[PDB]
RNA sequence: UUGACCUCAAAUCAGGUAGGAGUACCCGCUGAACUUAAGCAUAUCAAUAAGCGGAGGAAAAGAAACCAACCGGGAUUGCCU
RNA sequence: AUAUUGGCGAGAGACCGAUAGCGAACAAGUACAGUGAUGGAAAGAUGAAAAGAACUUUGAAAAGAGAGUGAAAAAGUACGU
RNA sequence: CUCGUAGCGGUUCUGACGUGCAAAUCGAUCGUCGAAUUUGGGUAUAGGGGCGAAAGACUAAUCGAACCAUCUAGUAGCUG
RNA sequence: UCUUGGUGGUAGUAGCAAAUAUUCAAAUGAGAACUUUGAAGACUGAAGUGGGGAAAGGUUCCACGUCAACAGCAGUUGGACGUGGGUUAGUCGAUCCUAAGAGAUGGGGAAGCUCCGUUUCAAAGGCCUGAUUUUAUGCAGGCCACCAUCGAAAGGGAAUC
RNA sequence: AAACUUUCAACAACGGAUCUCUUGGUUCUCGCAUCGAUGAAGAACGCAGCGAAAUGCGAUACGUAAUGUGAAUUGCAGAAUUCCGUGAAUCAUCGAAUCUUUGAACGCACAUUGCGCCCCUUGGUAUUCCAGGGGGCAUGCCUGUUUGAGCGUCAUUU
């Protein structure tokens, strides 16, 4: 059946990797006996829990990455954001909606009335 | 004078399009001064060119370049226009005042080919225009 | 309507100088202060054939003046140069053949 | 002689595999390829050639990251996780 | 060329494991309109440039 | 006789065939398989019977 | 406009003793040597390529829609043409068949149904929907599968729920005073549509 | 001796940024010939194709060194004329 | 406001209907040709469902002749007409 | 230098063949055979250009101007 | 002398005649001029029709099964078809070196794609310390003047019979 | 009189026309703006219990995570307590990852699976040798840091 990911969240990182070195050898086991058996769909399950495990471990890592930089200025460069270059490049919503203050008091002193024509 | 290359300086057209020695480049060396420190100043944008100096061989300028990185360029309110990517290399578009200048962008009866562009322009003028119900 | 050979010559493909087993580009000691006030000894150690050139190389010898080291210099060998022979190079040498 | 004898001294090879687009054009004196220019930055096209730019545009092959980028757009680009559980 | 590149036996080896015919599982299936191989390749019958 | 990862040089199979099988090689003797894959010829020293740690591993 | 132009021929001339349109260069595809370009070469392209400025829309004075139209509500009086273009009207008592203004506040189309019938275009309603028929050629696979007859035309002056409950009714077409589009009262440019007139459009029609 | 200044360097220094793609449309540069003129050199094709450089969702242009000559209009763009 | 034979998402048609329509309805820029730039195909349709012909017999076999299945085998994978 | 093999060429039969074995071969007869020889690999020269002990020869069966794509459905008082 | 596809007559015709040459018996098989074995006759005749290799090919090598198509007759055979097996290096090569050459950098040209140049008009740099307790061996002396890189499976080259 | 040749018909051939179909094309319209040094487009090689392609993916390899749906996939085989469930599935969605060798491609090189150098670390008695694991080392330019050069140059010094 293989491995569920909630289960392996739970465990903690001398627990998964031995997880992993056990699902290691069973792949290895069973890849002999592949041999001699004209079909081993066993196989397959074997190597989706490797995937699921060495796939929590990752998250684990990165998170405690993101737990470390946590707040300050210079995240490593895979945990920032990936937008799209053009969108990184890209004047922040602070600098865009930068305004000189010879711009700011006519804004103050001279915004967009709101009027109706009717009366 | 621009050279055109032409190898051994050779025609192979019109006798009309035979000239060589005697091509003068449409744009001016002021737009090749800046389209040459864009290129090795590529992460800056060019703002503007002045003559600084002439001899025999070389006419010389002094080419003011705007940081669209740096946050004295990126705040600042005056200056931020520069940071958008439609300004990325105005100097081979020719949206500096050189450029401006040999494109032929001014208003008024002398330009009338040369005011939103020459290719624009031309585009429209030899396009028809077929509607719906044929006028 | 082709281009001539006479032409060809000059874009030195083909046309160039077979210079593989030349001994080297014949000139004489660059002149210094050795060779501007005194003069310095040097010494043939062979008469050599130039290939391509109908006229034999006489490696003459000299010592460096600044830094302790041979300098092999590559000669036109005069008619009368023979190997062994002292040749002297600068200003207050002697009028012999090959000075 | 031009024809046949001739054909059988043809045991050498001007072009190899080129490595930035693997089409046996490299050619092994000049160092080029003929179809991508490599190792020319820009990849070698042409305007007269449309059939040649159609065959190695952009959708011809995999695709790898440009196939998930309208789906990135259409949600905003997201970031984070999905909220729930289950049913 | 009994002393090849790695780079011209590793499309060798890619060539050998391409050259079988179609599995016949493959024309059972729903749907199917895969009749044969029609990308087999012979030493005897084209050469594969490389 | 084994088939190894084609980035496995010499020194990785020996190191690896003595931590997971327990033995100690003699020798590798390596080559590149006609189809792409790498095959590896271990082979023990004489303290070591690979008749007995070819069943020991589940083939033969 | 690169239909039967994507390709490279060129002509082989004369000397090869075959005719001398452009065939297709190169070798071993099946493709090489096979003429090309011509109208009368596989995959060439057509004669005269047909092209979207050719002339879709057609300009009429509007005086003369105008003589149309009201020509048009002329032959939805009395009932040779009617009866002529179909429409079975013989058991109608009589026509123009005006009926009241409360048939333009109708909602549902079981009540509108009802008041079509009992006003006599219960046989137009019927010549409709047993005249269902697949369309004879390639049109019923370019979304025109369908085939059926017109039906009794419904003119009001205000829509307060009668355009909607008879939006359902296949052959049953509304139309406002105000517009009375000539593809309704003469399709096929056949005069003689049924109308049902509501009283405040046949007023309205001063 | 020492401490600045100016100019110029170096570093696997701290943070960044440029290249390539695509290119229908957009801003430039460069630039033909077939063709037509019942020949053809001006001309035309054509300030086009091909070539090169640079952007964006539009671009460019844009708040007058304008049009006018009227009782004057009033940035730019586009449609009808 | 304007352009948009590219991309993404739609909705249409008095369009074309497998020699047509994109070169390509199909593992198509594929198979293949060329040193290379480049060139470049053919090829859709059993049946409502494989029910794709058990079994017998003749033959070394392919297969035939029966038998069956099927509404139809004047639909037998060489398959609508 | 010579006779003459291997080799490298290609005189004559105007031989065979001439829908060939072959889009240049086959056979006999021949030139020359220790150098201005013959030859593999590497390398350089690219189209109005190269290269040419020079024949407008050769430059992938293409040469008094290679090949590929585009402009291009180039134009035709001419033939179907 | 249209285009694409299909089909005829010619016509069971022309032809399948270079490289001296085959023959007997048995075996296998449905079937043997052609397969296998034995016997015999012959040939290439060491500048080979013999043993290896270079380029090129790419699995054609080898085994088992098989004969619809292919081997211009045949076929039980096969370089065909189906399924597999097979290539082991410190010493053989590549890798390293330079050759003719190719080619970055500094720098100059060119509107530009890029061109020139390979030591230039550049501030172009690593090498050992004699030998270790304040040494991650430098925070030191001291030395060196050249200046990328690619280029040979026939040249140069550490070592296996 | 046959045979032969010719004509027509039937049945059988050859061939794939015609008719009917159509997950394709073509043209018009409407809406949107989103590639890449955070490594793109493109390439190569590989990955499935039995797949050569197309499609998908990258040694976590026709996929992992997450979320939604709610019992399949299937040509076989296998599994199917999991099936009133944190739960089938070649499902949909997709925000977390992985993403070989490449490629603008970036230590040097590349007709090579070729060769360096640095840091951390492991083993072989090892700072130096050999190997394994991890992490690096391109160019231009900007801002800043630090270390510097120049009798360019200013003060200041028994
Ligand atoms: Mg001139
Ligand atoms: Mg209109
Ligand atoms: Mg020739
Ligand atoms: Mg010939
Ligand atoms: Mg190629
Ligand atoms: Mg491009
Ligand atoms: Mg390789
Ligand atoms: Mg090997
Ligand atoms: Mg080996
Ligand atoms: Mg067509
Ligand atoms: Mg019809
Ligand atoms: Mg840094
Ligand atoms: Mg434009
Ligand atoms: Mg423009
Ligand atoms: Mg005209
Ligand atoms: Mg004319
Ligand atoms: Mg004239
Ligand atoms: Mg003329
Ligand atoms: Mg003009
Ligand atoms: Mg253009
Ligand atoms: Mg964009
Ligand atoms: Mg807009
Ligand atoms: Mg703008
Ligand atoms: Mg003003
Ligand atoms: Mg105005
Ligand atoms: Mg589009
Ligand atoms: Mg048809
Ligand atoms: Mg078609
Ligand atoms: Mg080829
Ligand atoms: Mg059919
Ligand atoms: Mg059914
Ligand atoms: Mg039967
Ligand atoms: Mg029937
Ligand atoms: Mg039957
Ligand atoms: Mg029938
Ligand atoms: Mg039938
Ligand atoms: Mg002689
Ligand atoms: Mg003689
Ligand atoms: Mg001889
Ligand atoms: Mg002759
Ligand atoms: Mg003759
Ligand atoms: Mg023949
Ligand atoms: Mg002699
Ligand atoms: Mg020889
Ligand atoms: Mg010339
Ligand atoms: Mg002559
Ligand atoms: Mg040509
Ligand atoms: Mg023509
Ligand atoms: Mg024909
Ligand atoms: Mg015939
Ligand atoms: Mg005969
Ligand atoms: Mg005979
Ligand atoms: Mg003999
Ligand atoms: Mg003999
Ligand atoms: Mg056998
Ligand atoms: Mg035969
Ligand atoms: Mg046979
Ligand atoms: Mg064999
Ligand atoms: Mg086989
Ligand atoms: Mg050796
Ligand atoms: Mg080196
Ligand atoms: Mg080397
Ligand atoms: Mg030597
Ligand atoms: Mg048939
Ligand atoms: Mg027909
Ligand atoms: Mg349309
Ligand atoms: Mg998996
Ligand atoms: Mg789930
Ligand atoms: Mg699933
Ligand atoms: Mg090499
Ligand atoms: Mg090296």
């Amino acid at each position: 059946a293989g491995v569920k990911a909630y289960e392996l969240r739970t465990k903690s990182k001398e627990q998964l990797a031995s997880q992993l070195v056990d699902l290691k050898k069973e792949l290895a086991e069973l890849k002999v006996q592949k041999l001699s058996r004209p079909s081993l769909p066993k196989i397959k399950t074997v190597r989706k829990s490797i995937a699921c495990v060495l796939t929590v471990i990752n998250e684990q890592q990165r998170e405690a990455v993101r737990q470390l930089y946590k707040g300050k200025k210079y995240q490593p460069k895979d945990l920032r954001a990936k937008k799209t270059r053009a969108l990184r490049r890209a004047l922040t919503k602070f600098e865009a909606s930068q305004v000189t203050e010879k711009q700011r008091k006519k804004q103050i002193a001279f915004p967009q009335r709101k009027y109706a024509i009717k009366a | 004078n621009r050279k055109r290359p032409v190898p051994k300086g050779a025609t192979y057209g019109k006798p009309t399009n035979q000239g060589v020695n005697e091509l003068k480049y449409q744009r001016s060396l002021r737009a090749t001064a800046e389209e040459r420190v864009g290129r090795r100043a590529a992460n800056l944008r060019v703002l503007n060119s002045y003559w600084v100096n002439q001899d025999s061989t070389y006419k010389y300028f002094e080419v003011i370049l705007v940081d669209p990185q740096h946050k004295a360029i990126r705040r600042d309110a005056r200056y931020n226009w520069i940071c958008d990517p439609v300004h990325k290399h105005r100097e081979a578009r020719g949206l500096t005042a050189t450029g401006k200048k040999s494109r032929g962008i001014n208003k008024g009866h002398k330009f009338n080919n040369t005011k939103a562009g020459r290719r624009k322009t031309w585009k429209r003028q030899n396009t028809l225009s077929l509607w719906r119900y044929r006028k | 309507g082709r281009v001539i050979r006479n032409q060809r010559k000059g874009a030195g493909s083909i046309f160039t100088s077979h210079t593989r087993l030349r001994q080297g580009a014949a000139k004489l000691r660059t002149l210094d202060y050795a060779e501007r006030h005194g003069y310095i000894r040097g010494i043939v150690k062979q008469i050599v054939h130039d290939s391509g050139r109908g006229a034999p190389l006489a490696k003459v010898v000299f010592r460096d003046p600044y830094k302790y080291r041979l300098r092999e210099e590559i000669f036109i060998a005069n008619e009368g140069v023979h190997t062994g022979q002292f040749i002297y190079a600068g200003k207050k040498a002697s009028l012999n053949v090959g000075n | 002689g031009k024809g046949t004898p001739s054909f059988g001294k043809r045991h050498n090879k001007s072009h190899t595999l080129c490595n930035r687009c693997g089409r046996r054009s490299f050619h092994v004196q000049k160092k080029t390829c003929s179809s991508c220019g490599y190792p020319a930055a820009k990849t070698r096209s042409y305007n007269w050639g449309a059939k040649a730019k159609r065959r190695h545009t952009t959708g011809t092959g995999r695709m790898r990251y440009l196939k998930h980028v309208s789906r990135r757009f259409k949600n905003g680009f997201q970031t984070g996780s999905a909220s729930k559980a289950s049913a | 060329a009994a002393q090849k590149s790695f780079r011209i036996k590793q499309k060798m080896a890619k060539a050998k494991k391409q050259n079988r015919p179609l599995p016949q599982w493959i024309r059972l299936r729903t749907n199917n309109t895969i009749r044969y191989n029609a990308k087999r390749r012979n030493w005897r019958r084209t050469k594969m440039n490389i | 006789v084994f088939q190894v990862s084609m980035k496995a040089n010499k020194y990785q199979i020996k190191k690896a065939v003595k931590e997971l099988y327990e033995v100690d090689v003699l020798k590798v003797n390596t080559l590149v398989r006609p189809n792409g894959t790498k095959k590896a010829y271990v082979r023990l020293t004489a303290d070591y019977d690979a008749l007995d740690i070819a069943n020991r591993i589940g083939y033969i | 406009e690169k239909a039967g132009h994507q390709t490279s021929a060129e002509s082989w001339g004369t000397g090869r003793a075959v005719a001398r349109i452009p065939r297709v260069g190169g070798g071993g595809t099946g493709r090489s040597g096979q003429g090309a370009f011509g109208n009368m070469c596989r995959g060439g392209r057509m004669f005269a390529p047909t092209k979207t400025w050719r002339k879709w829309n057609v300009k009429v004075n509007h005086n003369e829609k105008r003589y149309a139209t009201a020509s048009a509500i002329a032959a939805t009086a009395v009932a040779s043409l009617v009866l002529a273009r179909g429409h079975r009207v013989e058991k109608i008592p009589e026509i123009p068949l005006v009926v009241s203004t409360d048939l333009e506040s109708i909602q549902k189309t079981k009540e509108a149904v009802a008041a079509l019938k009992a006003v006599g275009a219960h046989s137009d309603l019927l010549k409709v929907l047993k005249s269902k028929k697949l369309r004879a050629g390639k049109g019923k696979y370019r979304n025109r599968r369908w085939t059926q007859r017109r039906g009794p035309l419904v003119v009001y002056a205000e829509d307060n729920g009668i355009v909607k409950a008879l939006r359902n009714v296949p052959g049953v077409e509304t139309a406002n005073v105000a517009s009375l589009n000539l593809l309704q009262l003469a399709p096929g440019a056949h005069l003689g549509r049924f109308v049902i007139w509501t009283e405040a459009a046949f007023t309205k029609l001063d």
